[PDB]
């Protein structure tokens, strides 16, 4: 609507439904709300219980896997995992750590031409968790222009292997 | 509050009538629009006589 | 907004109803009435304010007032007037004053007003609108008169009309149409009274109430001229022959050494039969004499010359000696001016008298000996006589004349040295005549030195001259349109020259003349050895030397010669 | 300043066999423009919404094409692709918003194609119609639930279980702002967000009821069922058929104009009848105008202030002629035509400012001025269940603990 | 009116 | 076949130049404004909320009596002056537009007990614990000069 005068705020408190003429976050808050719910409940548990020692060593080997977790531990580091952590694990923000793009619009932009690959595989979705041992294994697909330019820089080009 | 004022200029004497104010609260913010707008200081304020030099 | 515009257009329902109740009006023209109401509401109930919508507005009542007074008289219907005539009228005073309010210093949205409250408005209405005009208006005399007006002659009260002059003179204490208009009041009054007597105070019929204004009036205004107004105004009425005779009297004691006094005692004598109109004339200038003695300046004497040739131009030789004594009597007394001189001079001329306009002439050149205008005067005077001394006056006046600028004589005497002198020395006359003259004076003299090649000599001589004389900058267009047509005169028509003379006039003067330009044009299109191909790139060079106004004078020019209207 | 338009034959003419081509050619050039057949065949039949300013008209297809345009100009304001299917479309206050029935939930859009909310609650909806001065949407389901939602705030003030089954058939009252539901039973229920239970049931056919339509002044109500009748009903207070007529065919679709001509929706045939309408009902004993379309009706409304009717179909979207249906003279504050944004801004500031909350509609719009007499029990009880607890109660006395040997 | 003293009711 | 059809002509609805206002016809059926009864029952109710929101009504307080204020009495041809009486004994005069103390006497010793002004606005009268009364001129006095009764 239109912007709103001093007594007439008081009259309408907020009509933000109809107040119409950068990501949403939704399923990571989720996510997230999941794990801190869940990590409330063991904790409730005996603290000597078996269930409690297997369900929960179970439950953060999952988080620490996918990397959402920095280092092995126990159920206190479990309720700082937020949104943060999730987006860190995506795809193209791994290039960005790994240095082989260095802004995250041009690491988006290698996604989707296919220029690059998790092991055999070549992925283009750049809504993707890459796990700690797949990121050991992520790298320029061949036969790539971005590739040629590497190897370029580094004088190691060799045409035999395409 | 109805009167006539006097008004000396260079150019000649001025005659105006005053019609009606707020006396009490005239310098005061929202009040002291009443002279200093144009708009409604011409509700108030009429020139009923002029004589130049 | 339209609150106030809905708020009005309900106001004038009421009445519209009314007038379809008498079947003055049919419901269609009702609608069509409601419909440009709304329109012109709109205009004069915006933020931005013009004064046109207001006269719109005011200028649309006056019309719909007209049109339901002619229907009446048709069915004869006579009721009901407050409902309909009075609501539009309020309705347009209130107009009035939004718009006089705004536009106080517009003396003629004033005077729409006054003429609005006479036709259709009370007179007590028409008494607001005076003084609330008068009240910021008081420094213009012709508005207070206006008002006296309307007292006097339609309210028929003279007691408020003396008021209103009397106020008027305390702002405007040395006005003398103010007096003059005071004066002619009172007199009317006295009028009146005297009308009232024989339908049935004394000194007050009399006129001396009128008396009272002109002692005083005499007293500010020293002057003659009001004197002899004042006397005007109160001839003009019938009665108080006794006032006109008093202020008659006074003019001649209180106001001497002025020769408008003395001028007017004349004219009143003005005012077998022949010889009655005669020795009237002589008893008018035995006035005039009689004022000489008294008064010997300069002004009273052309006051008595003057006299003497109206009666001469309007018996012709008994005027004559009138007029010969007193030009030669004022010819001693050296008073008389270079003016009057030429007047006498010229009237003797056209009456077929040739003997006299040479002694005026001569005088005048004794008397101004530097005045080259006497000299011209003279030179006239000579050639109507025939005398064989035009050559002995040309010598006498330029030796006399010590500045080289006398270009009238210069242009006489080459015009004479054609008529009775030999080719070679009317050659001789031009090349003097331009070394005397330099500047712009030279562009007549060019175009005559011209004009006398051609028809003292041929096309040859012409051309002769035209070479020598074609790099004098100063010119005129008439040079070089006078040379294109002795070319084209020639049988020879040679078009190479045409264009050499359209070349260097277009130099000189392209850059504001239009005429020129499509001048040259025409040649190329209408001539046998014209090249009209040309004509695409005479336009384009007209366009780019042509400045201002002047090139779009040539757009229009040309656009009107591609149709038949040229 | 205007006057409504008309049509009369001459020498015995019947107005019901003029076609639409006789009326293009007799009428100005400005209302022959308005006269126009969209031919969309590929995606399934479509249905219509108007907008409350007749200058917008929004229109949804059943394999998913949604579109909205101004269609005095010939300008497309949005053309996008929902990804399944949908039932029903309707405008929210404004041509700003767009709501539509999809397959599996209701979603918000605006007018330029963008989403704006996805309503996770109201989920398999059939029917949509908009209350405009209560700022409520309201919704008919599959499953057989009715909910209002306020849009000004984006809550669901009400969920109500009609149990009758499945719900199709729904329209508004814009006098009284209840809603009426069709049913197989053959009656018609008048529901409000404050009940949980129906205000009324009134028994009007033999068979099923397959449309229902009131006229704005609320006064008469027209219903047609698969017991081919057509009727119309007096809703001030009498509840009786006025008229009854006999047809081949149960009406699929019933509107009202502002001027009260009644049109019904036959297969692919769409017949208007007009009356007087002077404190009296339209005629059913003879049709005023009658036209065949290319496919079966859709989906009828007429335009608020023009003389026009919107009907969509199989084929697509036609627009007829109605001489004499549009009203003419609007008003320029409440519904403005022609008014600029900076109009429409001022607009509705006040009408925000100026809602009416939901439990005050009844059957009677003017009710509240009438004063209740009710014993002083009566309304001790009813303070209880509103509030849920005694707000005059007395806690049991607790004694304070004092010193001096007093604790 | 604003500026203008109120005098009590007098007889007339 | 005879017929017009509703074509509103747009020269009369649309304004005609950009310093026009835009035309708003009004049409009162009330087919078109329903509810009337809920709605001014809101306009109602939002009036009475407002009023108590812009309910502000302390303006000024005028300081500078010495002791607590006895009397007070109003200037009959002047709204802006006021006079006032206190127990210490001095009558002040006061300016409203101003809010300020224009002049200060010492009427009486003790309390004054009462003050009241001429009809014409001129002179006051005011009495005092000395068993004193006093006339007094509503002009101040000139220059420095002490002011006497």
């Amino acid at each position: 609507v239109r912007k709103l005068k001093f007594h007439e705020q008081k009259l309408l408190k907020q009509v933000d439904f109809l107040n119409w003429e950068r990501e949403d976050y939704t399923r990571y808050n989720q996510l997230s709300r999941a794990v801190r719910e869940l990590a409330r409940r063991l904790r409730d548990l005996p603290e000597r219980d078996q269930f409690r020692v297997r369900a929960s060593a179970a439950l953060l080997d999952k988080l620490y896997a996918l990397g959402l977790v920095p280092t092995r531990g126990s159920l206190e580091l479990c309720d700082f995992v937020t949104a943060s952590s999730f987006c860190r694990r995506r795809l193209p923000t791994v290039l960005l750590k790994l240095r082989m793009a260095q802004h995250l619009q041009a690491a988006v932009a290698f996604v989707e031409q296919g220029h690059v690959r998790v092991g055999p595989d070549v992925v283009t979705d750049p809504a993707f968790l890459v796990t700690r041992s797949m990121e050991d294994f992520v790298t320029w697909v061949d036969s790539s222009k971005i590739k040629r330019h590497v190897l370029e820089y580094n004088e190691e080009r060799d045409d035999f292997d395409l | 509050v109805l009167l006539h004022v006097l008004f000396e200029h260079a150019v000649g004497y001025a005659l105006l009538a005053l019609k009606e104010v707020e006396e009490i609260s005239l310098l005061q913010p929202q009040v002291e629009e009443s002279v200093l707008n144009l708009g409604k200081f011409h509700s108030i304020v009429r020139l009923v006589a002029f004589c130049p030099f | 907004m339209a609150e106030i515009i809905q708020e009005r257009i309900e106001d004038r329902l009421p009445e519209l109803e009314q007038l379809e109740r008498i079947g003055l009006f049919s419901h269609a023209e009702i609608k069509a009435i409601i419909k440009k109401a709304s329109d012109l509401e709109y205009k004069i109930q915006r933020r931005t304010l013009f004064k046109e919508d207001f006269i719109n507005y005011v200028q649309y009542e006056i019309n719909l007032l007209e049109l339901i007074q002619r229907r009446r008289t048709r069915i004869g219907y006579s009721f009901k007037k407050d409902e309909i005539e009075n609501s539009i009228v309020h309705r347009v005073q209130g107009v009035f004053q939004r718009a006089s309010a705004k536009w106080k210093d517009d003396v003629q949205l004033w005077l729409s007003y006054v003429a609005f409250c006479k036709k259709w408005a009370t007179k007590t209405r028409l008494s607001k609108v005076f003084s609330a005009m008068l009240a910021i208006h008081s420094n213009k005399p012709a508005l207070w008169i206006m008002a006296a007006k309307w007292e006097m002659e339609d309210r028929l009260s003279s007691e408020s009309a003396r008021q209103l002059f009397l106020r008027a003179l305390r702002f405007h204490p040395e006005c003398p149409k103010l007096y003059k208009e005071y004066f002619r009041m009172e007199l009317m009054h006295a009028e009146k009274l005297r009308k009232e007597k024989e339908e049935f105070s004394e000194e007050i019929l009399k006129g001396e109430l009128a008396w009272i204004i002109y002692k005083n009036s005499v007293s500010i205004i020293k002057g003659a001229e009001f004197h002899v107004s004042l006397l005007s105004i109160a001839q003009l009425f019938d009665f108080a022959k006794d006032l006109q005779k008093e202020i008659y009297d006074d003019l001649q004691a209180l106001h001497t050494d002025d020769p408008l006094t003395w001028d007017y005692v004349a004219r009143r004598e003005l005012e077998a039969k022949a010889v009655e109109v005669g020795r009237k004339e002589e008893r008018c200038c035995a006035v005039y004499e009689e004022a000489v003695k008294t008064l010997p300046t300069e002004a009273m004497w052309k006051c008595y010359i003057t006299f003497c040739l109206e009666r001469f131009t309007k018996l012709r030789g008994k005027r004559l000696e009138r007029t010969m004594t007193v030009f030669r009597k004022a010819h001693e007394l050296k008073l008389l001016s270079e003016c009057q001189y030429k007047q006498l001079s010229v009237s003797l001329l056209c009456y077929n008298f040739l003997r006299e306009a040479l002694e005026v002439a001569v005088a005048g050149t004794e008397l101004f000996r530097d005045s080259g205008t006497m000299w011209q005067l003279k030179l006239q005077v000579l050639i109507e006589s025939k005398s064989p001394d035009i050559a002995m006056l040309f010598e006498e006046a330029f030796v006399h004349l010590k500045p080289q600028v006398c270009l009238p004589l210069w242009i006489s005497w080459a015009e004479w040295s054609e008529g009775a002198k030999s080719q070679e020395d009317t050659e001789a006359v031009f090349k003097k005549a331009l070394l005397a003259v330099i500047g712009a004076d030279s562009v007549t003299l060019k175009n005559k030195y011209l004009d006398w090649a051609y028809r003292s000599g041929g096309y040859k001589k012409a051309r002769a001259v035209f070479k020598s004389l074609q790099e004098s900058r100063p010119f005129s267009v008439d040079f070089f349109r006078k040379m294109i047509q002795f070319e084209k005169e020639q049988e020879s028509c040679n078009m190479a020259n045409i264009r050499e003379y359209y070349e260097r006039a277009l130099r000189e003067f392209g850059s504001a003349d239009s005429d020129l330009w499509m001048d040259y044009m025409k040649e190329e299109l209408n001539h046998p050895l014209g090249r009209p191909e040309n004509c695409g790139q005479i336009y384009w060079r007209a366009m780019k030397m042509l400045q201002g106004e002047s090139a779009e004078a040539f757009v229009a020019k040309h656009a009107m010669h591609q149709t038949g209207h040229l | 300043a205007e006057e409504p338009g008309f049509l009369e034959g001459e020498d015995g003419e019947d107005t019901a066999k003029i076609c639409q081509a006789d009326i293009v050619e007799a009428v100005d050039i400005a209302s022959a423009a308005k006269h126009f057949d969209l031919n969309l065949r590929q995606f399934g039949p479509y249905r219509l919404n108007y907008s409350r300013t007749g200058r917008h008209l929004a229109f949804g297809g059943r394999r998913g094409h949604v579109a909205a345009l101004d269609w005095v100009t010939k300008k497309l304001m949005c053309e996008i692709n929902v990804m399944e299917a949908v039932r029903d479309i309707r405008f929210l206050h404004s041509e700003a918003l767009l709501a539509v029935a999809q397959n599996r939930w209701l979603h918000i859009y605006d007018n330029q194609g963008i989403e704006l909310h996805c309503i996770r609650r109201c989920d398999r909806v059939t029917r949509l119609e908009f209350l405009p001065f209560h700022f409520l949407l309201a919704t008919a389901s599959e499953t057989g639930f009715l909910t209002y939602l306020d849009v000004s705030v984006g809550k669901i003030v009400a969920a109500l279980n009609a149990r009758a089954g499945r719900l199709d058939v729904m329209s508004q009252n814009p006098y009284n702002a209840v809603i009426h539901l069709g049913h197989s039973n053959g009656t018609v229920s008048l529901w409000s967000p404050a009940m949980k239970e129906p205000l009324a049931k009134i028994l009007c056919h033999r068979g099923g009821v397959r449309a229902v339509a009131v006229d704005s002044t609320g006064t008469y109500m027209a219903t047609s069922g698969l017991d081919h009748q057509l009727k119309i009903f007096d809703l001030r207070g009498t509840y009786q058929p006025l008229s009854t007529r006999t047809l081949p065919h149960g009406a699929g679709h019933l509107a009202f104009s502002q001027r009260g001509l009644l049109v019904a929706g036959m297969g692919d045939v769409v017949n208007i009848w007009a009356g007087q309408g002077k404190a009296s009902p339209p005629s059913l004993e003879q049709p005023y105008l009658t036209h065949r379309l290319s496919g079966p009706v859709h989906g009828l409304q007429f335009c608020p202030f023009e003389d026009v009717l919107g009907v969509g179909h199989t084929g697509g979207i036609t627009s007829m002629l109605v001489p004499g249906a549009g009203e003419p003279n609007f008003d320029g504050l409440e519904s403005n035509p022609y008014r600029s944004r900076k109009q429409r801004q001022e607009w509705e500031v006040k009408a925000l400012l100026e809602k009416v909350p939901a439990e005050l509609i009844c059957l009677d719009p003017r009710a509240l001025a009438e004063v209740d007499v009710i014993s002083l029990e009566q309304g001790k009880k009813e303070q209880i269940e509103r509030l849920g607890y005694d707000p005059q109660a007395k806690a049991p006395f607790q004694p304070k603990p004092k010193q001096k040997g007093r604790s | 009116k604003p500026g203008h003293i109120i005098n009590p009711i007098k007889a007339e | 076949m005879k017929v017009k059809m509703l074509s509103r002509n747009p020269d009369n609805y649309v304004r005609e130049t950009k310093l026009d206002l835009q035309r708003v016809p009004r049409n009162y059926d009330p087919a078109l404004h329903p509810f009337e009864v809920p709605r001014e029952y809101i306009r109602a109710l939002n009036a009475t909320k407002l009023e108590r929101v812009f309910a502000k009504p302390f303006l000024a307080s005028l300081d500078g009596h010495r002791d607590g204020v006895n009397c007070l009495a109003k200037h009959p041809e002047k709204l802006a002056t006021v006079l006032s009486g206190a127990c210490d004994g001095e009558v002040r005069i006061w300016n409203l537009t101003q809010r300020n103390c224009i002049r200060t006497i010492q009427a009486h010793e003790g309390f004054v007990r009462g003050i009241c002004t001429r009809f014409c606005g001129t002179s006051f009268f005011t009495v005092g614990d000395d068993k004193t009364v006093k006339q007094w001129k509503m002009d101040g006095p000139g220059y420095g000069d002490e002011e006497e009764p």
